[PDB]
């Protein structure tokens, strides 16, 4: 269904997170 | 982008720059969803109130860029438009409802570390990710404040706001085909999208498959970064049907 879409070569592909990436991740908890 | 920060090299490989041929100028942001399809806001291509009515040859698409002005040879790709597709029920008259458009490239672009397509949302992604309180990410080469130009692509994460709030924050009428994001007065944090950023992507990272999905498109607002105000974005999933229809039909 989605093939490669959404996976960044310089990040997801290299198991590397960007600077603010987890701010989004943590907002799912709605805080901490 | 207001109150944002310089983006990292390649942290938004689907980011597209909509460019006017003559006179040369940055028109809007946009996104790569396929090697041949670009997604953007309809008001970027069509807005009669200002005589806006660009066509295939009046524009160019610059993919894989980072610098606001620098020519990134053999990194960025300049593509021509084969055909423009504007949502048939796009309401430019009152509130820019269904502010969405597609552009087919004359020739497919080659993906690289700097050029790669984002994911469209599907029912599961939309139902679980598009929720007030959750943060999304907006990027673009728009102004740094209300009418101001970044030398590099800016990025800012913004929390999605509950529909009621979005409504009781403006006298313009909101549709189910749009949503709003931004910070509220109290929570000492700022940031918003601004002119030049329109047509750009509002994305979110899935906590399940780790992929990025464009939940929205920078559609409109009333000023930039002003308390009691929020940015509005085209609800991509709500209009995905039309998207699928055009892509499948013209392939
Ligand atoms: C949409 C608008 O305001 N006017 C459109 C004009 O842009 C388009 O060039 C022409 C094509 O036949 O259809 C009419």
């Amino acid at each position: 269904g989605e093939a490669d879409c959404g996976l960044r070569p310089l990040f997801e592909k290299k198991s590397l997170e960007d600077k603010t990436e987890r701010e989004l991740l943590e907002s799912y908890i709605d805080g901490r | 982008i207001v109150e944002g920060s310089d983006a990292e090299i390649g942290m938004s490989p689907w980011q597209v720059m909509l460019f006017r041929k003559s006179p040369q100028e940055l028109l809007c942001g946009a996104s790569l969803i396929s090697d041949r399809w670009v997604l953007t806001a309809a008001h970027c291509l069509l807005y009669p109130p200002w005589d806006k009515n660009f066509t295939e040859n009046d524009l160019l698409v610059r993919i894989g860029k980072h610098s606001r002005t620098r020519y990134e040879a053999n990194i960025e790709k300049i593509s021509m438009l084969e055909k423009i597709y504007i949502h048939p029920r796009y309401n430019w008259r009152e509130n820019l409802d269904r502010d969405i458009a597609l552009m087919k490239l004359k020739k497919p672009v080659a993906f690289s570390d700097y050029i790669h397509p984002v994911c469209l949302p599907d029912r599961e992604t939309a139902a679980s990710l598009l929720q007030a309180g959750y943060k999304g990410r907006v990027t673009g080469w728009g102004n740094l404040k209300e009418t101001g130009q970044p030398s590099v692509l800016q990025v800012v994460n913004l929390p999605i706001v509950e529909r009621p709030v979005c409504k009781d924050s403006t006298r313009i009428r909101i549709t189910d085909n749009m949503f709003c994001a931004g910070y509220k007065p109290d929570e000492g944090k700022r940031g918003d999208a601004c002119e030049g950023d329109s047509g750009g992507p509002f994305v979110m990272k899935s906590p399940f498959n780790n992929r990025w999905y464009q939940m929205g498109i920078v559609s409109w607002g009333e000023g930039c970064d002003r308390d009691g105000k929020y940015g509005f974005y085209t609800h991509v999933f709500r209009l995905k049907k039309w998207i699928q229809k055009v892509i499948d039909q013209f392939g």
